[PDB]
Formats: structure tokens, C-alpha cells, sequence
């Protein structure tokens, strides 16, 4: 999974 | 509101603590109770009512995707029939989670984002607009699943459109949002090539803004852009 | 009963899942209605109730002492005072925690010690017991602090009467129970001697039982003796 | 903090 913030 | 007793600063003092304690569920009930009060907040106070909700359906959203793969497995050939059991339970967890989204969302509206004039507050508020239409839209599937997602690519893109006109391209608010419209970009609408574009785009401004910056501006502005390079790397 | 509704066999499958998914909360509350349908429970079921709870007054003893920490340093020469927040919070998490103990000791008197005859039943529920006592003392502060202890104590000493006369010395709840009852001597009834002496005893009595053991059996004694050794080495 | 089971 992506990271996101 | 259950804190409709409680004062302010002491609502504020509580979900400091809450968090302290890692228990989210109270720390972003204590931040709604402080949104309903119907002043504007801080940097610091938005802060804390993002880490709280982002930690709450972060949880959910994992727990959906475990659900997910199990009630995915039992719809291949050759799996044993089950019941209901793993829809239904995957259901509940999904409506919480709806729940939470909509808690959040009802917020922004009433009254977050109406009163945010400063870029740095209402691009702030509009990426979580975003972000929590992205979170719907990962579990819908529906007649407005198409219109859940143009909600969060709207709020993602007034968020962006400001935060180019107001803000420097190393603005940690700035970049995290673009981070996730890439996210978005990537997962959701199904446009990979613009996810790149954006994410490359937006590491390699940032790169030609540093000099500008002291060491703890820069720390917290390499600390995205490496974010950003992560993605890229698992995309290319 | 929010679960009364729902099949035995239902609330077992989603105690399951929700185990998979890390939601213990649900996973107690699918347990306590598959308790309250009033059949016996079996081997894996009483461990899905254990596991089930373990978690969720795990969780908010490790949130109890930090708020405890916190209080504790307020109350120190030169602190500034900042109000009664953090002792409400406390306290707050403090009575959500004896309610989920009170739910468990609730679950065991209403009816599952009564029912249960076997020896692998009943001296897991006795100490059960002990250890949802045993988390009441731990933040027990008033009059009741005494008996509360006396009623950790009395469902353990009745678990090791048990436990010494119908099952092996290397049976692994024999061994949990001994565990468990050596950290309540240590922690809640101010007896580091006896902690040390029943981790000791219950330690090389397992020891020499084990060339009586398959290879699985084997595994799981000897991993709870390495909790005993843990213990051991942490006391002397 | 010590094991328990
Ligand atoms: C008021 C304000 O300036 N809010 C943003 C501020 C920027 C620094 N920061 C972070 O870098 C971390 O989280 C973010 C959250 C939201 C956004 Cl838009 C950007 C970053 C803080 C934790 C860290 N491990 C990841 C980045 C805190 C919030
Ligand atoms: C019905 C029954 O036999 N229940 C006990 C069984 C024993 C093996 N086991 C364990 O060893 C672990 O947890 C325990 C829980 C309770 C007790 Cl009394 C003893 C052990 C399982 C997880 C492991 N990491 C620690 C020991 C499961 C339960
Ligand atoms: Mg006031
Ligand atoms: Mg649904
Ligand atoms: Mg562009
Ligand atoms: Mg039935
Ligand atoms: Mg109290
Ligand atoms: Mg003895």
C-alpha cells in the first residue's frame, strides 16, 4: 500500500 | 454532544492526553467536542483532530481489507459455501467506517472549511475533505460511487489549486496533499500515469525550493518528499 | 443482548474473523453472546473468550498507567497545576476498564464456573477469575482493596488445588495459572518470596514432566516455561 | 513489566 499522510 | 459540558481547553487537554495514551477513539471524540464549540482552530488543534480521525479509520480501513480478501476467497470456485457470515461482518465494519467518514465530513462542513480564509487552514481542511471521500470511495460500489469519487477529486483540487498561488512548493501541507491526490490518482480514478506525474512533479520543485529553508523546515520537508520518492519507487 | 439475535455458531465464525481483523472489542462482545446462549463453551471456544478480552483490558491497563504516570508527576514538588483533567481522564478509563472486568466476572459466576467440571474447564475459568481480580486491584484504591485482593487470591489458590491434583505438571494451563498466580504474589499481594518460590517449583517440576511429551506438546510447555525463566530473571 | 499468560 501507498503511502499517505 | 456528550461534550457539550466540557470546556474548550480541557477537551484540547484531553485529547493531547488521549493520544499520549493511544487511545484514538476518545481522542477524536474529544476533538469533535471541541470542533462543536465553533471557534476556529489552531495549527496545533488541527493537528491533533487529523492524527485522531486518521488513526480511527486507519484501523477500520485495515480491518476492512482483511474482511474484504477473506469474503473475496469465498466467492472463488471450489470454496465451501459459509453463509452470510463474512458479508455481514465485513458490512458492519464497512457502515462504521461510513460513519466515521461522514462524522468527518460533517465537520469540514459545519462549519471547518466556510470559516478557513488562511491558505495554510483551508488547504488543510479541503485535503481532508478529500481524503475521507477517498476513503468512501474505496468501499463503495454503487450508483454513486462515480460521484463519491468526483467529491474527492474536487476538494483535492481546490486544495491544490490554492496551495500552488499561496504556499511554497516545500510547505508540508502542500506536500502532503499532493502526496495523496497522487494516492488518489493512483488507487481511486484509475490514472496511474497522473499519479507519477505529480508525484515526480511535485519531489522535484520541492528539491529547487530547499536552500531556502532552515534545518527543522527542511527536516519536516525532506521528511514528505521521501514519501513521495517511496510511492514512485513502488510505482516505476 | 445486542447478539441475542444471532446464531451460536454465527457469533463463533465472527469472533473468528474479528480476531483476523485485530478488532478484540467485537470479538469480545461476539464472545459474551455466544456465552450468554448458556451452552458450554469448548476448548477453542474458551480461548477465543480469553484471547477476546485479554486484549481489550490489555489495552486499557497499558492506557490506565500512562494516564497514572502522568497524574502521578503532577502531584510532585514544583509541578504547575493544570486542573482536574488528567484525574478525570483516569478515572474515565480507570471505570471503563472495571466495567470490561466486571463483564468477564459477570460472564464467569453467570454461568460458566458452576457448569464447568472438568478439570481443563474449570481451572481456566478459576483463573480467569484471579486475573480479572487481579486487574481490579491493580487499581483498586478504597475500602473494597483487601477483599478484592482476597478474591484474586482465592480463584487462584482454588485454580492450584485443582490444577496440582488432575493435570500434569507440564499441562500448559497448569503452567499459565502458575504464571499468572506468581505475578499476582509479586505485583498485587507484596510476596516477591512466594512469586519466586511458586515460578521455581512450577518451573523444575515442568521440567522433569517433559520426556513425557510429544514434540507438539513439547513446544507449547516449554514455551510458557520460558515465561516462568523470564519472570525469574527479571526477580533476581 | 513481568509475563503473563
Ligand atoms: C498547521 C500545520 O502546519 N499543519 C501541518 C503539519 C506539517 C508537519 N507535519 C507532518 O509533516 C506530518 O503529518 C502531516 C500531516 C498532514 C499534512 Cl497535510 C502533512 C504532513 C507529521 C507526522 C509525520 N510522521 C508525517 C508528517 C505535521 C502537520
Ligand atoms: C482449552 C485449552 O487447552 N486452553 C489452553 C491453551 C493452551 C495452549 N495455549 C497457549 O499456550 C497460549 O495461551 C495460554 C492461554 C491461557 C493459558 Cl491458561 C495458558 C496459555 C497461546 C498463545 C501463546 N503465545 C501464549 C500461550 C493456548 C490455550
Ligand atoms: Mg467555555
Ligand atoms: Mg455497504
Ligand atoms: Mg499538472
Ligand atoms: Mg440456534
Ligand atoms: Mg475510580
Ligand atoms: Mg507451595
Amino acid at each position: 500500500f501507498p503511502a499517505t499522510v | 454532544g456528550a461534550m457539550g459540558s466540557m470546556e474548550r481547553a480541557s477537551l484540547i487537554q484531553k485529547a493531547k492526553l488521549a493520544e499520549q495514551a493511544e487511545r484514538y477513539e476518545d481522542m477524536a471524540a474529544f476533538m469533535k467536542g471541541a470542533v462543536e464549540k465553533g471557534e476556529e482552530l489552531s495549527c496545533e488543534e488541527r493537528n491533533l483532530l487529523s492524527v485522531a480521525y486518521k488513526n480511527v479509520v486507519g484501523g477500520q480501513r485495515a480491518a476492512w481489507r482483511v474482511l474484504s480478501s477473506i469474503e473475496q476467497k469465498s466467492n472463488e470456485e471450489g470454496s465451501e459455501e459459509k453463509g452470510p457470515e463474512v458479508r455481514e461482518y465485513r458490512e458492519k465494519v464497512e457502515t462504521e467506517l461510513q460513519g466515521v467518514c461522514d462524522t468527518v465530513l460533517g465537520l469540514l462542513d459545519s462549519h471547518l472549511i466556510k470559516e478557513a480564509g488562511d491558505a495554510e487552514s483551508r488547504v488543510f481542511y479541503l485535503k481532508m475533505k478529500g481524503d475521507y471521500y477517498r476513503y468512501l470511495a474505496e468501499v463503495a460500489t454503487g450508483d454513486d460511487k462515480k460521484r463519491i469519487i468526483d467529491s474527492a477529486r474536487s476538494a483535492y483540487q481546490e486544495a491544490m489549486d490554492i496551495s500552488k498561488k499561496e504556499m511554497p512548493p516545500t510547505n508540508p501541507i502542500r506536500l502532503g496533499l499532493a502526496l495523496n491526490f497522487s494516492v488518489f490518482h493512483y488507487e481511486i480514478a484509475n490514472s496511474p500515469e497522473e499519479a507519477i506525474s505529480l508525484a515526480k512533479t511535485t519531489f522535484d520543485e520541492a528539491m529547487a525550493d530547499l536552500h531556502t529553508l532552515s534545518e527543522d523546515s527542511y527536516k519536516d520537508s525532506t521528511l514528505i518528499m521521501q514519501l513521495l520518492r517511496d510511492n514512485l519507487t513502488l510505482w516505476t
